[PDB]
């Protein structure tokens, strides 16, 4: 009976949520508010009815996990007043986040997503860098921080009447490991050393660029001067940073511009691969249906989001758009994996239907993408490479897609960890940035451009601290995604360079792959 | 024994209170918060990110 | 006479309660592995702006302890 209600009640609700995310009004912002009220009365109530029953005597497993995963209210185990109030911030939150620009009062103004992004990633400039940083923090974080707090409030009501303590076990729950700190904790301490040399390299090349008067050889790189509004994943554009400029180099900028590559081909490459590994494919209806383009208007959307699903088995739509990039490719890969996640445990319950761990959905969404990204597999598709011609080439590869999945780790753990001392009570509202800035400090290697005091909610400019969504997974997908790859590899029948080991056409890879991801959260 | 039996035995609680503490200055806290209000200062040190060189 | 002695009771006590929670915390963080031997000033130096309330007058690199 679970089941059979909560189908239609969330296919209605992931409705609402994509009328509210293609049509942002304030009846979007109605409607959404009481779809969740009503999502909200649903869970309670099953949730009440599924209290009464006793989960440690069953004995089954299917049923019993069941039983567990419906026991808990997550957010409607708040009263009415609260529950209403938590609504209204987090909508607050999300929307005063996903409309805020920031700009020089001369009459020009830029937009996140479109400008902001491209204007960090494209200037060389310390001081166009500065103001564009300096700008998005203020405004982003100044507009959070009068929320912020009335929402950890609020999250840790509801997770400790959920039976959790303070919101983290909530959180940390997910991955069913009551040691998931000790081993994050050693898996970050193994990756260290390299990520340390890699620092020390991209300072040395910064250095060489911007000088000394910015930069010093012993101390922090400015957390702007990197090529990301946050750093997360930092000098993705390695054109300052390259080893030694070879002829055989990719280029990787032309080549999807003499031959169009408009981003509806990109997602059917994308998905021809998909299909090639041995798997099943996207509907129809999905390209048709979904958006991935710029609009015809001023509204089109969030400023960032994922992969949607229904829960109703034929809406698997993907709402990124980023127009045409080598960046676009893989985050196309990456939603690609999302949907056929999605879709794969179809089969399954709907209380079951999210994944075997917060992580995996990632993971199995980006280790295709790594094994796309070779030189072998572009050569294979539309481009020219030297593949392991030139160990030179090779190098600059490596340390091309070393800039990217590292310098992101110490990011994926730092913005859960402050968000894990936040929640548990360690870091009071007084001092929101300034323990933000000691991690930054201690786990990467970042220093404030400009001396920021408090008052200023630096935290507030990643998206996912006022959307609240974990971070964490991301670390955890970082890690496991290279494991994926090492094992499918194995299954190609070669690991010899397991760099530039590439995986097509690997029918074995992909079923062993399949058997392993049809499992959901079963 | 331990320590809260001793504990009890001085004073009557098991337990450590900062209520002592805060009682024994209350004229001084009163009298500061009067004359911090009007200064016109605000309590802790809003500016962390500051070295005097 | 009275808010005399008072407030120089009290920079003789309150002033030193915050430094006496401080050390022991830092010293507690070391041992548990918590500090490694990397950043021994900069966690101590943390911990004095969180509690106490002071900044180094001159830039204290590492190496200094
Ligand atoms: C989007 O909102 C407008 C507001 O005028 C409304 O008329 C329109 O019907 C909405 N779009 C769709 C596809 O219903
Ligand atoms: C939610 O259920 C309660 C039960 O008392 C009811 O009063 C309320 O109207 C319901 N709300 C919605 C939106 O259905």
């Amino acid at each position: 009976e679970y089941d059979r209600t909560s189908q239609v009640v969330w296919n209605e609700y992931a409705e609402a949520n994509w009328n509210y995310n293609t049509n942002i009004t304030t009846e979007t912002s109605k409607i959404l508010l009481q779809k969740n009220m009503q999502i909200a009365n649903h869970t309670l109530k099953y949730g009440t009815q599924a209290r009464k029953f006793d989960v440690n005597q069953l004995q089954n497993t299917t049923i019993k996990r069941i039983i567990k995963k419906v026991q808990d209210l997550e957010r409607a185990a708040l009263p009415a007043q609260e529950l209403e109030e938590y609504n209204k911030i987090l909508l607050d939150m999300e929307t005063t986040y996903s409309v805020a620009t920031v700009c020089h009062p001369n009459g020009s103004c830029l937009q996140l997503e479109p400008d902001l992004t491209n204007v960090m990633a494209t200037s060389r400039k310390y001081e166009d860098l500065l103001w564009a940083w300096e700008g998005w923090r203020d405004k982003a974080g100044r507009a959070i921080l009068q929320f912020y707090p009335k929402y950890v409030e609020l999250i840790n009501q509801a997770a400790r009447l959920n039976g959790y303590v303070d919101a983290g076990d909530s959180w940390r729950s997910m991955y069913e490991t009551p040691s998931l700190e000790q081993d994050l904790e050693r898996l970050f301490q193994e990756l260290q050393p390299l990520y340390l040399n890699l620092h020390a390299y991209v300072r040395r090349a910064l250095h060489r660029h911007y000088g000394a008067q910015h930069i010093n050889l012993e101390g922090p790189i400015p957390a702007h001067l990197l090529g990301n509004m946050w750093a997360q994943t930092w000098s993705n554009i390695y054109d300052l940073v390259v080893p030694f400029p070879s002829a055989p180099s990719m280029d990787t900028t032309e080549a999807m511009l003499k031959q169009g590559w408009t981003p509806r081909r990109m997602f059917k490459e994308a998905d021809d691969f998909f299909t090639s590994l041995g798997l099943l494919p996207v509907p129809p209806e999905f390209w048709n249906k979904s958006m991935l383009e710029k609009p015809t208007d001023g509204r089109e959307v969030v400023c960032h989001a994922s992969a949607w699903d229904f829960y109703n088995g034929k809406d698997f739509r993907i709402k990124q758009c980023t127009t045409v990039n080598l960046e676009d490719l893989v985050v196309a890969h990456h939603e690609m994996g999302h949907i056929q996640y999605f879709m794969q445990y179809k089969d399954l319950p709907v209380a079951l239907r999210e994944g075997a761990n917060p992580g995996f959905h990632e993971a199995i969404g980006d280790v295709l993408a790594l094994s796309v990204s070779t030189p072998k597999h572009l050569h294979s598709l539309n481009l020219l490479s030297s593949e392991g011609g030139s160990d030179e080439h090779d190098i600059n590869f490596l340390m091309k897609m070393a800039l990217d999945k590292i310098a992101f780790i110490p990011f994926s753990y730092l913005v859960d960890q402050w968000r894990w001392r936040v929640f548990d009570g360690s870091i009071t509202k007084e001092n929101y940035n300034q323990e933000w800035w000691s991690l930054r400090l201690k786990y990467q290697g970042l220093c404030p451009p400009v001396p920021r005091t408090q008052g200023d909610f630096d935290p507030g400019a990643k998206f996912h601290i006022p959307s609240s969504v974990p971070y964490i997974r991301y670390f955890v997908s970082f890690i496991i995604q290279f494991q994926f790859h090492e094992a499918l590899c194995q299954a190609a029948g070669h690991t010899g360079p397991l760099h530039k080991c590439d995986i097509y056409q690997s029918k074995e890879a992909g079923q062993r792959l399949a058997t392993a991801m049809k499992l959901g959260f079963s | 024994r331990p320590w809260p039996e001793a504990m009890q035995l001085i004073t009557g609680q098991p337990n450590m209170s900062a209520s002592a503490m805060l009682s024994y200055f209350k004229p001084l806290l009163d009298w500061l918060r009067t004359e911090n209000e009007l200064h016109g200062e605000k309590l802790g040190w809003p500016q962390y990110n500051w070295t005097p060189n």
